[PDB]
């Protein structure tokens, strides 16, 4: 869900989604941190209808 | 709702499975679990989660002196660092956090020596 | 100045005493325990070879090894350590589940 | 050597059902699949004798596996090699600047590891065979591995000998445990007999202390000794007809016992006296009849399975030319008849 | 202090499983019945 | 090789300089935790 590479050549430090109910990416952005850094912020929505179990 | 399979994340010291769901790790079979399960009598299954699920291990020791051993089938490694000519190794079932455990032990000037259990032999 | 090696000496072999059939005091039925062991036992040993005597066929080492659990033809014993002398020995009744009663596993 | 030892093992079976039908043959073939040809608690397994004792086969408890375990007690025809042994082939097989390695031929597969001196590699090649001087507990039999390592020397007979003060009498018991080495002694003689006089004769004047002026050093039927202008006013004694008057009690064993250098190593001839009148340079060491005798006979059979290993080994005068430079090497170290 | 193992702590703390229910009784295999009844 | 054996006793001691001096499989030397990507040999992470 959010590509990264790593310059050393490189090593994969990938992030991958380990949920077992699929989500869909509601909005994504590249934001600033306080020390003025590029980092990934992704949304993850959940489309929740009452079911057995709530 | 959390479901895992037979193999995943391990913790590095113990060898045991991670701790729950957030770590894609297992589950817990507790304290009082292992009470129940020995109260019903079930041993085989306290070998299949706590072992066979858990981190169980194959220890070897020296019969002459109740020390570790070093054991390797392939690439034949059969000696003992305490007799290395008296050696006679036997394997004994055990589990990593125990190893660790012995090994934390050692590690404070306390020895531990294992009696195994010895040879018996119908007469004549 | 020594090893705890030094004086460690392990433990001496054992002699097999095995209590004539006549002199066995323990019951001549099979706890639960030791009925649900040699199910087992019968079950993953039918798992490695595959090789019975029993008449019927069954697609399952547990029903093949609770059948001939039932039907009296496990080729297994039942060992019942009685003690341990400290002169050496180790007092035993063999028990053949062939002929002891069954309990009831329903 | 070559003896009996009785060992304890615990076998795991993998298939309790089959082992079963047939444990005796099962388990013969299992103790040779696991310790024919390895070395195991400080000796080298050569055969498996028999199954003295053995156990039910337990099905193992800590593990779901449904597997068994045997406990075997067993008797095996070992070979294990004693202190400063002398073995009569060895190949080298590495010549380098630290160690010299080569591999025994004749007796049980061994390692020797002769560390390098500088007067050892300006001689010693690849293909040469030689026979070599062990050394005391440097055998180690390290478990699982299929020779006994040893380190060793290049092989010269010595100058010197020992001198044992006996004081106690040889008893009729400890003379029917000689027995065995007697009759070892009896077997080694009659495999000697059968082989040529020419071999036999050649390695024993090369490895006789002295030199003699030909055909005076053997007399198979006899063993009268070597005929030089008596050198000794008193004939050496053999050994086995001591041991065979001392079982009908007929002989005493006090005294001063000594096997000096002119003697036939391989002989069963030896020295007595009542006084120490021995040219030794070491003290007499004050021991048993049980001690002295034992180290006799043992000598005595080590010389013989020497003379007959290197007359096995060389059954042809062109590998005894090809290794006529260690042959001379040991002639130059010989002591003539300047006296 | 020498500790024989026995209970359920004592052999639990070490690897081992408690000799107990299904592994109080030790099985052993029926030798005499194999080989008149089974082949190899 | 290895038979099946089970622990039937534990003996509790005080370990002296022997027993570490013939148990322990090497000698902690240099301060050097890493020459490359393997261990440092003689360190404390020793493959030893
Ligand atoms: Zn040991």
């Amino acid at each position: 869900i959010i590509g990264k590479v790593a310059k050393i050549k490189y090593i994969d430090r990938s992030v991958m989604y380990g949920f077992d109910e699929p989500a869909v990416v509601d909005a994504v952005m590249r934001p600033h941190g306080p020390n003025d850094e590029i980092f990934g912020l992704m949304r993850l929505r959940y489309e929740r209808n009452l079911n057995i179990g709530d | 709702r959390y479901a895992v399979a037979s193999y995943g994340p391990t913790d590095a010291l113990t060898g045991q499975p991670l701790d729950g769901k957030r770590s894609h790790g297992g589950l817990r079979l507790g304290e009082m679990e292992h009470w129940v399960l020995t109260a019903q009598g079930a041993m085989q299954t306290i070998i299949e989660k706590s072992h066979d699920d858990s981190d169980g291990c194959i220890s070897y020791i020296c019969r002459n002196c109740g020390e570790p051993a070093i054991y390797n089938a392939s690439h034949p490694i059969y000696k003992c660092m305490n007799c290395d000519v008296q050696a006679d190794i036997g394997m004994v079932d055990s589990r990593r956090s125990s190893i660790v455990f012995q090994h934390e032990m050692r590690a404070a000037n306390v020895n531990i020596t294992s009696v195994l259990s010895p040879r018996v032999f119908q007469p004549a | 100045s020594p090893s705890i090696c030094e004086g460690f000496v392990q433990a001496s072999s054992q002699t097999l005493v095995i209590i004539p059939d006549n002199e066995r005091i323990t019951s001549n039925v099979l706890t639960t325990f030791e009925a649900t062991r040699l199910v087992a036992v019968r079950a993953q040993q039918l798992a490695i070879n595959g090789s019975t005597m029993l008449k019927k066929k069954y697609s399952s080492p547990i029903d093949i090894a609770k059948q001939e659990l039932f039907n009296r033809k496990i080729p297994l014993l039942v060992m019942r350590c009685i003690k341990v002398t400290p002169e050496g020995q180790k007092i035993v009744e063999i028990w053949n589940p062939r002929e002891m009663g069954i309990p009831l596993l329903d | 050597m070559i003896d009996q030892k009785i060992f304890e093992t615990t076998l795991n079976i993998d298939d309790p059902t089959n082992f079963c039908t047939n444990v005796e043959a099962h388990l013969l073939k299992e103790l040779e699949n696991i310790y024919v040809g390895k070395c195991f608690k400080n000796s080298f397994i050569l055969n498996i004798t028999g199954v003295i004792q053995r156990s039910p086969c337990f099905i193992m408890r800590t593990n779901n596996s449904g597997r068994g375990y045997m406990h075997v007690r067993f008797s095996a025809v070992v070979s294990y090699l004693n202190a400063f042994d002398l073995i009569a082939a060895v190949k080298i097989i590495k010549n380098d600047s630290n160690i010299i390695l080569g591999e025994s031929l004749l007796t049980e597969p061994v390692t020797i590891v002769i560390p390098s001196s500088e007067s050892q590699n300006n001689v010693a090649e690849v293909g040469q065979i030689v026979p070599v001087q062990l050394a005391n507990s440097s055998v180690y039999y390290i478990p699982g591995r299929q020779q006994a390592s040893a380190t060793g020397s290049i092989f010269i007979p010595k100058h010197t000998f020992s001198v044992y003060h006996v004081q106690e009498e040889l008893t009729q018991e400890q003379a029917l445990n000689l027995t065995k080495l007697v009759n070892i002694i009896e077997m080694l003689l009659e495999s000697r007999s059968k082989k040529d006089f020419k071999q036999i004769c050649f390695f024993e004047k090369l490895y006789y202390t002295y030199s003699i002026s030909s055909d005076e050093i053997l007399d198979l039927k006899i063993w009268k000794g070597p005929k030089g202008k008596e050198m000794s006013r008193l004939k050496p004694c053999n050994v086995l007809s001591f041991l065979y008057d001392a079982l009908k009690n007929k002989n005493s064993s006090l005294g001063f016992w000594a096997r000096p250098p002119n003697l036939l190593k391989s002989s069963p001839l030896a020295y007595q006296q009542d006084q120490n009148s021995f040219n030794a340079t070491e003290l007499p060491i004050i021991c048993s009849a049980e001690v002295m005798f034992v180290t006799l006979l043992k000598e005595i059979i080590n010389y013989l399975q020497f003379i007959n290993d290197l007359c096995d080994t060389f059954n042809n005068e062109q590998l005894i030319k090809r290794h006529e430079n260690i042959w001379m090497l040991i002639e130059q170290r010989k002591i003539g008849h300047d006296f | 202090a020498v500790n024989p193992i026995y209970g359920i702590a004592a052999p639990t703390l070490m690897g081992s499983v408690p000799r107990i229910g299904t592994m109080y009784s030790d099985i052993i295999m029926d030798e005499k019945y194999i080989t008149e009844n089974y082949k190899s | 090789e290895a038979g099946y054996a089970e622990i039937a006793a534990v003996q509790f001691n005080i370990a002296g300089d022997n027993d570490h001096k013939r148990q322990g499989v090497m000698e902690v030397t240099i301060s050097n935790l890493f020459e490359g990507t393997l261990p440092a040999e003689g360190g404390i992470y020793d493959a030893r």
